[PDB]
């Protein structure tokens, strides 16, 4: 009977592998197919157009205080802003990241400015000696909040200082009617600077000296306010990659303006009318504005694909490719 | 026991012979059916006729 | 074949469907010793079966304030940094069913026996918990393990938990094998209140050792009724942490569909040992013996789910029959200790006993069953009652095995009786004996009808005394089988027959008896 | 307002908790768990401030299925069980819930189990002893009223008949009440202990509170306090005596041990927690007398490696004051309720407690049941008769005086049908003093077995 | 494109890398030291995975003289050895490279390092008897041909001359392929093993691979992959029968315990990696033999300490089907080979398999013994002649029994000055069954000391 | 590849350079002698173990 | 100072150690279960003192 149900098993066994391997070759010629299908121009905009109706038909890093602190320190800048100025802005973000430097380096200076009380005042004090005299008033009047405040480690107040630079300079590139082209040149060069990993390892120099870094990225690589905000975080970067933290400044910029950045990839460039109605259709699946980075990519060859926050929404001959093959028995 | 040993070892090359003859002739038909199942899963990967 | 071999796929063609659904997405950020760390998956849950893109799975055991700690179940090489993980919206699930008797499979309830893919009735989270208090029943009817030093002084009940402790090279995986071998009397009769059902986990051995168990059980035919998860040692930690779990699933829903189950954790100590490395990887804070915290709470939610339940839950059980490897005999070991209080009894397996020819070589007096005389039948508490009481008399009489002679009469009779005794408790392997056997084997010890047989003819003598009753005074078994008492009437033509048989038999030296 | 799960490492779980909401130490907080095959309201029990208003919490059930950023709110108080007369029979959990009969229990007065022991003003300033009428106990181990009595049970020997004895004992003379903590509770046995006291109708005067292993080792740490609050409640407030039952206390000490590791705590010595004397005494302080009335404790003891000098059995001995040992070897005799008067011992017996005349007699039992427990050698391997006159005048003294110290008890009641009987403790000490001097030598050993002291005892043997 | 070192610490080194160019785990790097006469290629493996595109690495060779920011490059795959017949009569490295004649192997096929273990369904289990011809061996502990067999020992106790001698007693006969794996074995006697195979000519059929310990972890740790990885080429690939021989396996988890924390690990208990269990599962699972192609594994494994509850044979028992157990007690009785009756163990020892005439005698010779270490405490402070009759006649004929299991073995020549015996099984049976049963209990204690058989043990006694 | 161990119980008690035979071992053994001690020196150790 | 006499809101007293940059770590004397988070501590002036 063992003999009998082992004969009966090699059987299975066979017949088994048999439909494995079958299923093989059809899903390889089924690959060859879609591959060859997937050539014309209508078929892509017909995958799209499938996908985006079915979708239609469907600072973190921080610790609480840390998250308090840059948020009042976020509400006091926009007092300071409703008052600002496109050339005084300028200023304040050349001062701000001057400070931010000045932090950076003499560390024992930060660590008792980043001293967690309530009763700060001494720290403030220990500011309007060291800085009065060197950097505009309006500066001091930000700092003082900045340094009142409490942060979870002596990283987090450099790290609020860079920020507040940051929304300082992206506050003029607002007000000046850049808002669009600053985002547009920042995920420029987040994408180039994420496909050229020599220059941009090169640029996280913060075992080397700045000036070098901020000169290669005045040779290399436009609007003064992507140029300024690559030179200020390629200053302030502190061993953060330099591609994540071009697109942490995208992300920033688009985020601030109110949005959020959903990443598209596709076969192609679809038309306009692909964008809009892409970008509504997001709007409504995630209750924001949004706009799309599209990573457009021959290997993800038909369908569209999203990825927006911690989720994706993919669709694409090779994803489904990938379901229908491992679906192998 | 040995002589239900030897009948199992029998049967074993029995299947052996057996599946070799028959994985060779359903794999000459397997090449055919392959085309139509694949021409079927190009239809439904990509979600439209095709 | 050729019909169904393209029918399956055509089916399979005709059933795929758009993967459309949106879904949370996380990234490896470190890898390494069979552990990946994740950022993302906000929304991942503790426990929750993670899948990395070459078709690799993890546990998601850990969760930080921006990384989820995953222990990877398998193929752990092909994981890398940047790796797109996705969750499963499922917590650690396995298929259950009656499929999954006679086969092998891994503790994702995956075939690894190289037959073909079981048939889930049913899908059970490996975490579900225990029957409560009021959802149980008494312990009050036996799991004969065909064991004379078990089933006589250190029963198991069926919703018992029963602790197999020793040393290696002891006979632990052969008394827990005979356990499951001796279930096939049972089986064969199709009524589900006699018919248990065995889950054989094996924790950290060699493959070729759960093949010699799957052989061992093959040859005694209780593969009709025996499953095997198998973690051997080539397969990752996490497996080795989870196979308990998969095993006691897979008898859970048995237990609770009404029927009887035996569970045999081999090892224990190996299944500690692997949650030991999880939480070291992880970072875990460790305590006593390098173990995590919760060491304690590893073991017990697991044994702690055997259990007899009320009539109300069908009046299924499911038998525990755990064993653990100690070191130097060392019962006082961390492991040891923990699972000495979990557990209602315990085997202790020594080596002394059984390089002096004491084999399974239980110490008794030494090994316990909280449960006690509700795990026998009657006919079973009548007769060996006597037989913990003359061996610890024995026990303490063996020192004055030299003076045999100075001895006085009265125990004189006692140490012949606990060599005898002594004698009719050894048991080969892969031999186990049926409750109508074993209750007229220890019949012949305390009720005195071998004190005329020398000692070392002892274990034939039975061997031949019982072949005889069984091949022509059937009617004796029949009795204790069907009435669970030896009544009266059973015992004088019992004694009778005994009587008819030493006639014959021979020892050694050519001596009569009686 | 409320919380937020940040970290999950099995028990423990951190909660990030807004600048003025953070909660107090030992605070209770409720979180959700929706995934439906775990679907549960899991319970944490604050441990630590680990700064920047997140605070370390331990699970009191399993974290399956916890999610990050999950809503976690304050109860505002810490563990509280229900108490009052209703919780006296039936089943609770650590926690408070009853498994008989779930949501029950919910509108009584709820207690939190961290409160601190009596005022040192508060306290009895001597030793009472416990009048529970057994004779081996009032006799070799008196008890002490408000005090300790660790006991040493086994398989098959009588440790459930004992604590029904105790529990019949304190609710019917002392007109008190009965609180049952099983701590590490094997399930099987819990059922058993429910239905047996169930059987035996003494539930009805008992309380119980099961911290099962199934649970993580917060809740098995736990219910030894919950179950000393609802005897706290008995006492304080109902002005009952009451008996306190700890099985078992190591897995007290051994669930504390676990919680301190789990917590990032540096072990001590064999490995027990470093608070292991501290959070023993916050459980053993806590069990004494005030105003007139007690909670006595009959605690289980395991001790491990059989090491009396463990750290874990050592620190509990440093509290208890008695040691009730029950026997295999006295048991099998028949001789229920088979307390081993020789392993056992008491602090009480000396006496400046107990009168002299008491520890006369008690001290002549131990000097004649010692040289039977020598001469049981003897008798073994030699025969009776091999004893001299005086060895046998002995013997025979001693078979009568291990039989006498049975009893009929109110446990037995439910079986052989016959009264418990309690025995005073003048006529218990009158019993024995005759007893030791040979007066009832011509009576046979059947006679002492299983009777209610001496006018009991000539009812029987006049009759035999 | 390539990356760059980043830290060095030991053995382990970090190398960083751009982001889509990071190797895999177990992947080969390579890195040139530039200094004098340490100048060389440097072979790292990838361990681990650190983030920020970093990867940690075990350097198969040492790191003197590397330095921070030198380029390192991937192989695009893990470390391969040379595999084929053209191996046989060579001495490798585990990096693949001929010790003997540089550059020798570059033109082979090369088979990868790592590889899974077969599946469950190409595993039976093995039942063959083995005969060596030492009398211990062939009747107390059996070997299995296509099994597993190890010989544990401490330090100093003799593996590595049982081995040897296993070496001249199977290899010498064994029609098929061996490979012998130097795991942290010492060097002077791996010599005197390649010029002995050398000289006995078995050479032509012998793979080599020595990691010997002056080699850092690294090497120590993959020595044995590569030398099984041959094994499992001559397995799979061709199908003829091996041998594989490896001293000492113990140290490849304790090369890995001495990179454990310099990767990051936390240490478990004595001090080993917590993932000691995996990795020697992982190397372990590899040696067997699947069905129809058989791998006979002779293994000698290190106790530190001599404590038998060490993790790593505690965790190395479960892999094997024949312990020969070594002890250092029975080695300072003279009783070379030294090995343990009573601890050493086989699977195959069983009457179904040996035959009831084998495993009597065995059952028989250990129950002797047993009752023999028993009663040594007793002979040492009271006596001989305090004994019964029967222990006293059990105790004389152990003492016989104990040096009848020593034997002149070949390779221990240079210990005894006596050549060498090969002891049949049919004669081990008969000398141990008359033995046991006192049919020399006449013969001097002598005369069975290191004596191959009953006409040596005649000639001896009668020399006597 | 090999052990001279000197036990203090043996010195004290004469037995100077208080070799312990029993677990002292050179596994070189006869090969690091003249073929003049191989003769007279061949078992020593084993029996002065002995 | 090192060693100061602490007094946290409920009334409770504690002993300061560890003197660090920016923090005074305290051996809390009676109910440390009253002390929390966030609570104002303030100085007796008096060293360890009875
Ligand atoms: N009841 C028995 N009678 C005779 N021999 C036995 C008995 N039980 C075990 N043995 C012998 O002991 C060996 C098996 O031991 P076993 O496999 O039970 O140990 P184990 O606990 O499984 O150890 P490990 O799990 O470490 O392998 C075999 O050689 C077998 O013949
Ligand atoms: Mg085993």
């Amino acid at each position: 009977a063992q003999g009998a149900q082992q004969i009966q098993l090699m059987r299975q066994q066979l017949i088994r592998q048999l439909r494995t391997g079958l299923g093989a070759e059809a899903v390889n010629k089924a690959a060859e197919i879609v591959r060859a299908h997937v050539a014309d121009p209508q078929a892509q905009s017909a995958t799209v157009d499938r996908f985006l109706s079915e979708l239609e038909q469907m600072t973190s890093r921080l610790r609480a205080a840390s998250r308090q602190s840059l948020a009042a320190l976020v509400e006091k800048f926009d007092s300071v802003a409703g008052g600002l100025d496109a050339d005084g802005l300028t200023n304040l973000a050349d001062e701000l990241a001057s400070v931010a430097k000045l932090l950076l380096s003499e560390t024992a200076l930060n660590k008792h400015l980043a001293e967690p009380t309530d009763d700060s005042a001494p720290k403030v004090r220990l500011l309007e000696r060291l800085l009065s005299d060197k950097v505009s008033a309006t500066t001091l009047d930000l700092l003082r909040t900045a340094v009142s405040n409490r942060w979870s480690t002596e990283s987090n107040l450099i790290d609020a200082v860079e920020h507040t630079a940051r929304l300082a300079l992206l506050k003029r590139a607002e007000i000046a009617g850049e808002v669009d082209e600053v985002e547009e040149q920042l995920f420029r060069f987040g994408r180039v600077l994420d496909a050229e990993p020599r220059l941009s390892a090169l640029l996280s120099d913060y075992t080397t000296p700045a000036e070098g870094r901020v000169a290669l990225l005045d040779k290399a690589l436009v609007n003064q306010t992507a140029a300024a905000l690559l030179s200020q975080t390629v200053g302030l970067l502190r061993g953060e990659r330099a591609d994540e933290a071009v697109i942490d400044l995208a992300e920033l910029a688009v985020s601030r303006r109110g949005e959020v950045v959903a990443h598209v990839s596709a076969a192609a460039e679809l038309s306009d009318a692909q964008r809009t109605r892409l970008t509504e259709v997001l709007s409504r699946i995630y209750g924001r504005p949004v706009s799309v980075q599209l990573h457009v990519d021959p290997e993800l060859l038909g369908g569209l694909s999203i990825t927006v926050g911690d989720e994706v929404i993919d669709g694409s001959i090779a994803s489904r490719l990938a379901a229908a093959q491992t679906g192998l028995p | 026991r040995a002589q239900a040993s030897g009948e199992v070892a029998q049967t074993l090359t029995q299947a052996d012979q057996q599946l070799s003859a028959q994985g060779d002739q359903v794999r000459s038909g397997l090449e055919s059916s392959v085309d139509g199942l694949s021409a079927k899963l190009a239809s439904r990967i990509l979600g439209v006729d095709v | 074949s050729a019909a169904d071999i393209e029918g399956a796929i055509e089916d399979y063609v005709s059933s795929f469907s758009a993967d459309t659904e949106r879904e949370e997405i996380g990234t490896v950020i470190d890898a390494g010793d069979g552990i990946a760390h994740v950022e993302g998956l906000p929304s991942v849950m503790t426990q929750e079966l993670l899948e990395f893109p070459g078709g690799v799975l993890g546990v998601a055991l850990n969760l930080d304030e921006h990384s989820v700690g995953a222990v990877i179940l398998g193929e752990f090489e092909k994981i890398e940094e940047g790796q797109q993980v996705k969750r499963t919206g499922e917590v650690l699930s396995v298929p259950v069913g009656d499929a999954f008797l006679g086969r092998v499979v891994n503790p994702l309830g995956q075939p690894i026996d190289g037959q073909g893919d079981i048939a889930a009735e049913t899908r059970r989270a490996l975490e579900l918990q225990a029957p409560s208090v009021v959802q149980r029943q008494s312990v009050s009817e036996p799991l004969q393990t065909g064991i004379k030093a078990i089933d006589a002084m250190t029963p198991i009940g069926r919703g018992q938990r029963q602790l197999i402790i020793g040393d290696r090279k002891t006979g632990k995986t052969a008394v827990c094998v005979d356990t499951i071998l001796n279930q096939r009397e049972a089986w064969l009769t199709g009524d589900p209140k006699q018919q248990v059902r065995c889950v054989y986990v094996a924790i950290g051995q060699k493959g070729t050792t759960i093949a010699s168990v799957k052989r061992a059980l093959e040859e005694g035919g209780a593969m009709e009724y025996t499953t095997i998860v198998a973690a051997p040692a080539s397969d990752a930690a996490g497996f080795k942490w989870l196979a308990p779990y998969t095993g006691s699933a897979i008898g859970q829903h048995w237990m609770y569909n009404g029927k009887h189950v035996l569970i045999v954790f081999d090892d224990l100590s190996k299944q500690a040992d692997a949650y030991r490395a999880i939480s070291l990887l992880l970072r875990r804070p460790p305590g006593r013996e390098a173990f995590p915290g919760d060491v304690f709470y590893l073991h017990s939610r697991l044994l702690e789910r055997c259990a007899k339940l009320s009539d109300e839950l069908g009046g299924g059980s499911m038998t525990g029959l755990p064993i653990i490897e100690t070191k130097a005999n060392d019962i006082s070991a961390f492991i040891p200790t923990n699972v000495i209080s979990i557990t209602d009894g315990q085997c202790f397996l020594e080596s002394d006993l059984f390089n002096q020819g004491v084999r399974p070589a239980i110490n008794v007096g030494v090994s316990v069953s909280r449960v006690g005389g509700a795990a026998q039948i009657k006919a079973m508490k009548e007769v060996a009652g006597s037989l913990r009481l003359d061996l610890s008399q024995y026990r303490e009489l063996e020192a004055f095995a030299a003076f045999a002679s100075d001895l006085d009469a009265a125990s004189k009779a006692q140490l012949d009786r606990g060599a005898r005794l002594v004698e009719l408790l050894k048991q080969p392997q892969y031999s186990p004996l049926a409750v109508e056997e074993q209750v007229v084997a220890i019949f012949l010890g305390t009720q005195g009808h071998l004190d005329s047989v020398p000692v070392e003819d002892v274990q034939r003598f039975e061997s031949e005394l019982l072949e005889h009753v069984k091949a022509s005074h059937s009617d004796i078994f029949d009795g204790i089988r069907e009435t669970k008492k030896l009544s009266e009437e059973a015992e004088e033509k019992l004694v009778s027959v005994i009587n008819e048989f030493k006639k014959g038999f021979q020892a050694s030296d050519g001596s009569s008896v009686v | 307002t409320a919380g937020r799960v940040v970290r999950i490492t099995g028990p423990v779980v951190d909660v990030e908790f807004p600048r003025g909401s953070v909660p107090e130490l030992f605070n209770a907080l409720h979180a959700e768990i929706t995934f439906g095959a775990l679907a549960k309201t899991l319970t944490l029990e604050v441990a630590q401030h680990l700064g920047d208003s997140l605070v370390r919490c331990i699970s009191m059930q399993p974290t399956d299925g916890l999610v990050r950023g999950v809503e976690v709110t304050d109860t505002g108080a810490s563990i509280s069980v229900p108490v009052g007369d209703g919780v006296k029979g039936h089943v609770f959990n650590a926690l408070g819930d009853c498994l008989d009969d779930p949501g029950y229990g919910k509108d009584f007065e709820h207690w939190s189990i961290h409160r601190k022991p009596p005022a040192f003003s508060d306290l009895e300033p001597r030793t009472e002893m416990l009048e529970t009428g057994l004779k081996v106990v009032d006799l070799l181990t008196p008890y002490v009223r408000g005090g300790k009595i660790a006991l040493f049970g086994g398989a098959g020997v009588g440790k459930t008949v004992l604590i029904q004895e105790m529990i019949n004992r304190i609710a019917r003379n002392f007109g008190g009440t009965s609180v049952f903590a099983g701590v590490g509770e094997r399930t099987r046995e819990g059922n058993d202990l429910w239905v047996e006291l169930a059987d035996a109708n003494v539930l009805k005067d008992t309380a119980l509170v099961f911290g099962q292993m199934d649970e993580p080792p917060g809740t098995r740490m736990r219910v030894a306090l919950s179950a000393l609050t609802m005897a706290e409640f008995f006492r304080d407030e109902q002005g009952q005596d009451v008996l306190l039952f700890i099985d078992n206390i190591f897995r007290f000490t051994q669930a504390g041990s676990e919680v301190s590791t789990l917590l990032g705590r540096m072990p001590s010595a064999v490995g027990y927690q470093p608070t292991l004397a501290d959070e023993m005494g916050e459980l053993q302080e806590r069990i004494t007398s005030t105003r007139g009335r007690s909670i006595t404790s009959m605690q289980a003891v395991y001790v491990p490696a059989d090491d009396y000098t463990d750290p874990a059995p050592a620190t509990t001995f440093a509290h208890l004051d008695a040691t009730t040992e029950l026997s295999r070897a006295v048991f099998s005799k028949g001789i229920f309720p088979a307390v081993d008067p020789l392993a056992s011992s008491s602090t009480i017996l000396d006496p400046a407690i107990v009168g002299d005349e008491h520890y006369r007699v008690a001290q002549e039992v131990i000097r004649i049941l010692q040289r039977y427990k020598d001469l049981q050698d003897i008798i073994a391997i030699l025969g009776i008769d091999e004893l001299s006159e005086e060895d046998k005048q002995l013997v025979n003294r001693a078979r009568r005086i291990e039989r006498f110290l049975s009893q009929n008890m109110m446990a037995a009641e439910q079986f052989t049908g016959q009264p418990g009987s309690t025995v005073p403790l003048k006529e218990t000490i009158e019993a024995f003093d005759k007893l030791t001097k040979g007066e009832f030598d011509h009576l046979p050993e059947q006679a002492f077995f299983l009777i209610g002291g001496l006018d009991d005892l000539a009812k029987k043997a006049e009759s035999l």
